[PDB]
């Protein structure tokens, strides 16, 4: 049809959306947005709009240092420009906030998501990125209320729960996590009675539970509550990184290795668990693998301020003192703008 | 980096003020807190002027960002407080601890 | 040099079989993260021309010959890198057959490369204990 | 089970204190991440004094390197103490705390002898017009900071580490935080 007829930007904004959706593909979407960007005022805010996040999209899953930094960059230029073509579009500018806040400027985007809740505030995704980003500043009472209402307003959500179990989980105690936890399993029990989403509900119940008992101190609750979950995904990275946990705490530090192993062998992008064996094979003695381990793991990542605390550490058995220390100051100014939760959490569709 | 600190002066024309910048659109407001009472929001103003009351004057400075009260026995407290508040909201943001004023 | 690349790579191999322990952790990273299994339309990430027939098997045989030598302890990462291997091999023959370019020379071998890897792939009834 | 940050700027402070000299851009980090005085009013709170702590025990391995910038600002805190407000109570543990450091620190330097007992003598007198003399303050802070800083006069220890340093180990200091009125135990000063 485009084709046929090259006047319309209705028809290329329909093809990127469908490109951009579950099917997962990042080319064609980027040539339709050149496509209407090239052609009012609103169908070209429209496509810088989808630009921008085709482009955040392509940025979240690099693989090196320096293109991650330069399409943040274009990101924030075309969200930018988007906001400055059109002023009167919360959508535009809770993206663009939630956009800036990846690059840990705090203030600048909760200024702009202020705005876009200004604009309006009834949108359970700005509630939620505000209440996130008040976590990052250290003030837990304010977001547990935002979140209590957020639970008020949609009483059957998901995500929320989630986010509030992790801040009563942090806050408050394990007994309130308990409760919040049989809730969202009688909720879930009874919403249902095909597709796969209500078996990774349940396995993240699972796997949340088994988490805040680990945190208490009660191994055998934990282990039964990590097989019981292990008889729907026998071979996830998750029940294998819980496993490893376990036994980690259980006192024997021989089978921990080999779980994390295999729990490294299914998922090599995961952070926790080979950070999890390097500073178990740092206390053994060798300090061969342990460095080019954390030297991995900061070529893929570059937001957590345990690998450069882990990274000090080991060095500072090596002599470069200097260098200690600078990894050091890196890991304390970085934890100061750490989340209770990841920002990718939030979904980005159009 | 630099930590927002409010100092009041005057218990016993009340002053409060603080170090920091301080965006016109939040609000500021004084509120009052006596030996077996409950908190009660007593007196609140904006950037734009406009002063809700439940007697004083008040006037705000932002060159300075400070704010004085003229008047003609309970602990004063001057906090920074966002409204946002299509139902009924309110947050308070920075909360001071307050001067003791006694009235014979 | 991809031609020579390997064949040190063997040597090396073939020398620390038996004294270190370490470097077989090395040699298992560097084929794991050079394979993929997607077989299909283009992404494979190797070369499907006829004329790169070469290291392409005798990487395939490097793989084998480390499966076979018993030192990995573990049976779950024998799983997975068999996988891998068997999609490895299967992705060259999703492509329209043509005709080699190359000279007299630079053939013999290829054969001979060919003829081995068919011969390690015969021999590796070593099954019903994978668990 | 200190926790991350507590443990992190220990840490910090161990790395950076075996520096020497030390650079002084990173001691002026250091006082930014200290609190600092506004119209003669202080507040505190958990990250503040464990970063005034770390700050302390570097400095009591650091050589007393920059004591003339550092140090002004402690006697400042001391004389300041019976205004601050805040958020066994914690109040005695922490004028321990600071008492230990300062009773370290002069030891270690005679020259700073006389004006810290002077001032000590001021802070000290000051005390004694809040006891003959803003009720309820004085009865929940006051006095379990007299007891604090009585309990910890001028015991020193005549040794290559510091009692303080004893204090807080490179992983007993429980024992002195559960009790009522606890302490430890040639200059003759």
């Amino acid at each position: 049809c485009i084709r046929l007829k090259p006047d319309d930007a209705t028809i290329p904004l329909l093809a990127a959306k469908l490109c951009m959706g579950s099917l997962h593909w990042l080319e064609e979407a980027e040539k339709f947005a050149k496509t209407v960007v090239d052609v009012t005022s609103e169908f070209k805010a429209k496509g810088y709009l989808a630009l921008g996040l085709t482009y955040s999209l392509q940025a979240t899953d690099a693989s090196l240092r320096g293109m991650q930094e330069v399409l943040q960059r274009k990101a924030l230029l075309a969200f930018q420009r988007a906001h400055s073509l059109s002023p009167t579009d919360h959508q535009a500018a809770f993206y663009l906030a939630l956009q800036l806040a990846i690059s840990r400027q705090i203030p600048e985007a909760l200024g702009y998501v202020r705005q876009a809740l200004q604009l309006q505030g009834d949108d359970a995704n700005s509630l939620h990125l505000l209440a996130l980003l008040l976590s990052a500043q250290k003030h837990y009472h304010d977001a547990l209320n935002i979140i209590d209402m957020a639970l008020s307003e949609y009483p059957e959500n998901f995500i929320l729960l989630f986010s509030k179990v992790k801040l009563q989980s942090l806050c408050r105690g394990p007994d309130e996590a308990l409760l919040t936890c049989k809730h969202m399993l009688q909720i879930w029990k009874s919403c249902y009675n095909g597709p796969l989403h209500p078996w990774m509900t349940l396995a993240q119940i699972w796997l949340h539970a088994a988490e805040v008992y680990i945190g208490i101190g009660k191994p055998a609750e934990a282990t039964a509550c990590t097989q019981e979950a292990a008889n729907l995904f026998p071979m996830s990275h998750n029940v294998l990184y819980m496993r490893g946990q376990i036994a980690e705490l259980r006192g024997s530090m021989d089978e921990a290795r080999r779980w994390y192993e295999e729990a490294l062998a299914i998922s090599p992008t995961h952070v926790k668990s080979m950070q999890r064996l390097a500073l178990i094979l740092h206390q053994l003695g060798r300090y061969s693998l342990a460095e080019k381990i954390l030297r991995d793991a900061v070529q893929v990542n570059s937001t957590a301020h345990e690998v450069w605390n882990g990274l000090g550490e080991v060095l500072q058995a090596q002599g470069n003192d200097a260098a200690a220390t600078e990894c050091f100051l890196t890991a304390l100014e970085l934890e100061a703008s750490s989340p209770a939760v990841p920002f990718t959490i939030i979904p980005r569709v159009l | 980096m630099a930590q927002v600190q409010l100092q009041e002066s005057g218990g016993g024309r009340l002053s409060c003020a603080a170090s920091g910048t301080i965006s016109a659109s939040d609000y500021m407001g004084w509120y009052r807190q006596a030996p077996g009472k409950e908190r009660e929001l007593v007196a609140s103003i904006d950037g734009g002027g406009i002063t809700n009351y439940a007697r004083f004057t008040i006037s705000r400075d932002n060159a300075k960002n400070t704010v004085y009260l003229q008047m003609n026995t309970a602990v004063y407290y001057c906090a920074v407080d966002w409204i946002l508040a299509r139902y009924n909201f309110v947050i308070h943001y920075y909360w001071g601890q307050g001067t003791q004023v006694t009235v014979s | 040099p991809h031609y020579i690349w390997i064949d040190f790579l063997v040597q090396r191999f073939e020398i620390a079989k038996y004294c270190s322990s370490d470097q077989v952790e090395i040699f298992s990273s560097l084929l794991q993260r050079s394979m993929s299994l997607n077989i299909g339309g283009a992404k494979g990430s190797m070369n499907r021309h006829v004329a790169a027939i070469g290291p392409r098997f005798k990487l395939l045989t490097l793989g084998l010959s480390l499966l076979h030598a018993d030192v990995v302890p573990n049976a779950t990462i024998r799983n997975v890198l068999r996988e891998k291997i068997y999609s490895t091999a299967f992705d060259y023959f999703s492509c329209p057959p043509k005709f080699p370019t190359q000279g007299e020379k630079r053939l013999r071998e290829d054969i001979s490369i060919m003829i081995k890897f068919w011969t390690a792939m015969f021999s590796d009834k070593k099954y019903l204990t994978a668990s | 089970s200190r926790g991350f940050y507590f443990n992190t700027v220990l840490s910090l402070a161990r790395s950076l204190a075996v520096q020497r000299p030390a650079s002084l851009e990173k001691v002026q980090k250091l006082l930014c991440m200290c609190p600092v005085d506004f119209h003669g009013i202080f507040q505190l709170d958990e990250r503040r004094r464990d970063a005034v702590i770390a700050l302390g025990i570097f400095l009591i391995e650091s050589d007393l390197q920059h004591k003339d910038c550092v140090v002004p600002y402690l006697l400042r805190l001391l004389k300041g103490l019976p205004k601050v407000y805040w958020v066994l109570p914690v109040a005695e543990s922490f004028s321990f705390c600071l008492v230990t450091l300062l009773s370290d620190v002069a030891y270690r330097d005679p020259s700073l002898r006389d004006e810290i007992l002077e001032v000590l003598l001021q802070v000290l007198h000051v005390l004694l017009g809040m006891c003959q003399a803003d009720k309820e303050y004085l009865c929940k802070y006051a006095i379990p900071c007299l007891i604090g800083i009585s309990r910890a006069f001028g015991r020193y220890s005549n040794m290559e580490e510091s009692l303080l340093s004893k204090l807080f180990p490179k992983i007993e200091p429980e024992y002195y935080f559960s009790t009522i009125s606890s302490s430890f135990s040639y200059k003759e000063f």
